[PDB]
RNA sequence: GCACGGAGGCGAAGAACCAUGGAUUUCCGAAUGAGAAUCUCUAACAAUUGCUUCGCGCAAUGAGGAACCCCGAGAACUGAAACAUCUCAGUAUCGGGAGGAACAGAAAACGCAAUGUGAUGUCGUUAGUAACCGCGAGUGAACGCGAUACAGCCCAAACC
RNA sequence: ACUCGUACGGUCACUGAAUCCUGCCCAGUGCAGGUAUCUGAACACCUCGUACAAGAGGACGAAGGACCUGUCAACGGCGGG
RNA sequence: GCUUUACUGCAGGCUGUCGCUGAGGACUCUCACUCCGGGAGGAGGACACCGAUAGCCGGGCA
């Protein structure tokens, strides 16, 4: 048959690319030798492209003007640190061995210095649990129990923006503008009312996947529809 | 650097060039890791000298093992055209033997002494 | 007696074992952070570049090359084909990684001319091979006794079209009786059948 | 359209070429230009 | 000049014409100071290399050529009265490269087994033979012999 | 590429605004988890065979399968007496 | 052209094995190699990536 939409994508062309060139700024944190003598003030607070939540600019001691990712309660005027020593006050980052237990942080690095790779969707939280001396463990968004190395830094209290995904888009034209703002090819058009030559689920006088719907983990690309190593289906049970 | 199994100290290092330098204007020196490594496996050697400073290593790797069984003495030089020079060369030389001093014997005598000392 | 050059050779036989194994592990690490052609100063195998025509001389040149293990990089038949012409992985290309090194050398001095060419070893992922390299415009070379033969014109670039060592064994040119009826004078002449 | 100088110097050209052949090339071999061009009827490169 | 016009001119100061050699030889073009649909902008081997007086100072490469040649990449239609091994075929086509011819070439050969031959191409033959093969269709050598032409040498190491 | 993105994300699919609802079936097929025991290739190992080798057999045994479980807003099914 | 539990194969994924590959049926270590870090250094580690091969799945493709 024919390359389906998932193949496409890989590609990398026009159609699904993201709209880079007119995303604002990367907000990984600043790098510091040591001593968190490191502090800034919130200049202004800006709109983000990528993210659709708001970012704060911030103007620091050296001279250094930076976007950073703003948690919720962040305004113009405002000073902010960054260091092992730094406050422990929301809009501040330091690494997860300073931070008090039971603090929801945002931001958080994977390995210590990446710049923030965990909890930075609109209104989303991780909650630092449990301390040590090899092993921080902070609880993640999807509720997941994630083991991290102290050393890996984070911003105190949750990201901007939260409850956008509570009121609903009720139009296409909505959907659209936000999509626009994507790495993402939309409207999207089903399997099962494709020709046969198109998708696995193609073709038939009606429309129906004419076959299970639950592939393989070691299905090649082009198979791999529907869904995938699905553990179960359904709601019951 | 892995065929050197001892540091010698840049002063000991000093007595042995010069020993050499003389070794050449009274007494016979090879010049040459192939001369060298001949005057070793004929005997014919008392003292043979390696530079450190050889790239590639293979081309002197032999020459310690070689002589420890043949009883020949050696010592190691930090720098490749220094042994040049003290051999009289006006290029470098990898490695070289004193075959037969001449009025350093009783210096060619310490200085082997000193090294066997030295471990 | 024994040649200086003995050793080194006696040492090469079995690069994993004794001293050289503790070199080429020291070693491969630098390569490693090195290009695909870096020229060097002197051969990692001295009796070998000799052996093969080496000289410490004007014009003589030594690179170390690498290439990635393995066989055939193969993109799969896009088109209609039988069984027979749609395998794809176990497929190996028919010149040795020698021979892709000899080229790369050649192209990175277009001047030079492949005179031979040797094995330094290798990792889990690539081969490592220097290659000498001559210098035909130069008159230490013209006037060589030794290599001069080099400098002809039928002898530009050589190596892209099979007129070296490795060129002539992978052709299978190496027996001068039985098996190779279908290699000499050449595989074109045979109609490719070698 | 906008015509560089080179444009121009073949535009030129071929205006030239598209003159007749002259009354005496007639007589001197006692008996058409082959390459009469029109700015409507043909099309001309570039 | 082709080209048989008009006008005018050149040629015995030996023109025209022919051979050989030399002069001139715009721009783009490998195209090389940078850029550009043959032009423009502000001293140039651009780029990769060798040598190196370490300065582009001295040099090399690049691109072209009817096919021929060498090294790589490598189909399908087709045949088998289907078709998959096989066939078409190492063909078509593609990448790289040399020359006036290429390539091969002085035995770790041959093995008419010998008290025999003696680098290598190629031509005739050996022969549709040996060998291969849904042992189907088909594929298919070599040694030798008769010829053509003939030519043998240089390193590495030992010892210096 | 997604991605100057990080689960309030984005990928893969089905249904197709709101409203009131969405029953029964896990036997077959699919996906996933587990698995005492069974089955399960090659290398290395052992025995026989060969002055070697071909080869035969053995021991060990991964994923997978047998087997068990979960799952239908997963493919689908919801009859005759 | 299209489909599939048609025939035969090919990508691809999973899995074992060999090489990369080191030291002291479960274990420690660091030195290759990998990743994070501007750097120091940190994390991991003979695994993983990669080359080779073997078994399974395999209309995604021929
Ligand atoms: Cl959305
Ligand atoms: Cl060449
Ligand atoms: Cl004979
Ligand atoms: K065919
Ligand atoms: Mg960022
Ligand atoms: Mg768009
Ligand atoms: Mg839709
Ligand atoms: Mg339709
Ligand atoms: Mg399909
Ligand atoms: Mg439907
Ligand atoms: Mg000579
Ligand atoms: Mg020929
Ligand atoms: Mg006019
Ligand atoms: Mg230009
Ligand atoms: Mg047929
Ligand atoms: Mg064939
Ligand atoms: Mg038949
Ligand atoms: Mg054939
Ligand atoms: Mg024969
Ligand atoms: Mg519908
Ligand atoms: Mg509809
Ligand atoms: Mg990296
Ligand atoms: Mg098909
Ligand atoms: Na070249
Ligand atoms: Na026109
Ligand atoms: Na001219
Ligand atoms: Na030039
Ligand atoms: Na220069
Ligand atoms: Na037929
Ligand atoms: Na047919
Ligand atoms: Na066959
Ligand atoms: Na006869
Ligand atoms: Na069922
Ligand atoms: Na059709
Ligand atoms: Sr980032
Ligand atoms: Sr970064
Ligand atoms: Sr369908
Ligand atoms: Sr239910
Ligand atoms: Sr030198
Ligand atoms: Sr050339
Ligand atoms: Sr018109
Ligand atoms: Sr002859
Ligand atoms: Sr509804
Ligand atoms: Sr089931």
């Amino acid at each position: 048959g024919r390359r389906i939409q998932g193949q496409r994508r890989g590609r990398g062309t026009s159609t699904f690319r993201a709209p880079s060139h007119r995303y604002k700024a990367d907000l990984e944190h600043r790098k510091v030798e040591d001593g968190d003598v490191i502090a800034g003030t919130v200049v202004d607070i800006e709109h983000d492209p990528a993210r659709s939540a708001p970012v704060a600019a911030v103007e620091f001691e050296d001279g250094d003007r930076r976007l950073i990712l703003a948690p919720e309660g962040v305004g113009v005027g405002d000073e902010l640190q960054v260091g092992v020593s730094a406050e422990i006050a929301p809009g501040n980052t330091l690494p997860l061995a300073e931070i008090p237990e039971g603090v929801p942080v945002c931001n958080v690095e994977s390995s210590p210095g990446d710049g923030g790779k965990f909890a930075r969707a609109s209104g989303v939280n991780a909650q630092l649990l449990t301390h040590d001396r090899n092993v921080a463990v902070v609880k993640l968004p999807s509720g997941e129990m994630k083991r991290l190395d102290p050393q890996c830094r984070a911003t105190i209290g949750v990201v901007a923006g939260g409850g956008r995904t509570d009121k609903p888009f009720v139009k296409a034209g909505n959907k659209h503008h936000k999509m626009k703002a994507r790495g993402t090819k939309w409207p999207n058009v089903r399997g099962v009312a494709m020709n046969a030559v198109d998708h696995p689920f193609g073709g038939g006088g009606r429309q129906h996947p004419g076959k299970p719907k639950s592939i393989s983990r070691n299905a090649p690309p082009g198979r791999k529809v529907g869904d995938i190593a699905s553990k179960r289906t359904g709601r019951g049970g | 650097p892995v065929y050197v199994d001892f540091d010698v100290p840049a002063d000991l290092e000093d007595d042995a060039l010069e020993a050499l330098e003389v070794a050449r204007d009274t007494g016979a020196v090879k010049k040459g890791t192939n001369e060298t490594t001949k005057s070793i496996e004929r005997g014919s050697a008392e003292l043979v000298f390696v530079a450190e400073d050889v790239q590639p290593e293979e081309i002197v790797m032999h020459i310690p093992e070689l002589a420890d069984e043949k009883g020949v003495p050696f010592i190691f030089v930090e720098q490749q055209d220094d042994l040049g020079h003290a051999a009289g060369l006006e290029v470098g030389s990898a490695a070289a033997a004193v075959t037969d001093a001449g009025e350093a014997d009783a210096d060619v005598e310490d200085i082997a002494d000193k090294v066997e000392e030295l471990r | 007696a024994r040649s200086a050059y003995s050793y080194i050779r006696d040492a090469w036989e079995n690069p994993g074992d004794g001293q050289l194994a503790e070199l080429q592990w020291q070693r491969q690490q630098e390569w490693r952070n090195e290009g695909a052609v870096e020229r060097i100063e002197r051969p990692t195998r001295l009796d070998k570049a000799r052996s093969q025509g080496y000289k410490a001389k004007q014009g003589v040149i030594v690179a170390r090359v690498s290439v990635r293990k393995g066989s055939a990089r193969k993109r799969r038949h896009k088109a209609g084909r039988r069984s027979k012409r749609q395998g794809v992985t176990r497929i190996t290309r028919r010149k040795d990684i020698q021979r892709v090194a000899e080229e790369r050398a050649s192209r990175t001095f277009p001047n030079l001319r492949v005179l031979n060419s040797y094995s330094v070893g290798q990792d889990g992922r690539q081969k490592w091979h220097e290659v000498i390299l001559i210098d035909p415009n130069h008159p230490a070379i013209q006037n060589d006794d030794d290599l001069s033969w080099i400098c002809a014109d039928d002898q530009a670039d050589r190596v892209f079209r099979g007129l070296t060592g490795a060129g002539r064994r992978n052709r299978g040119l190496s027996g001068k009786g039985k098996g190779s009826e279908k290699t000499r004078p050449s595989l074109r002449s045979n109609g490719g059948k070698a | 359209g906008k015509k560089s100088k080179a444009t121009k110097k073949r535009l030129a050209k071929l205006d030239n070429q598209n003159s007749r052949v002259p009354a005496w090339v007639m007589l001197k071999t006692d008996r058409r230009n082959h390459k009469r061009r029109h700015w409507r009827r043909n099309d001309t490169d570039e």
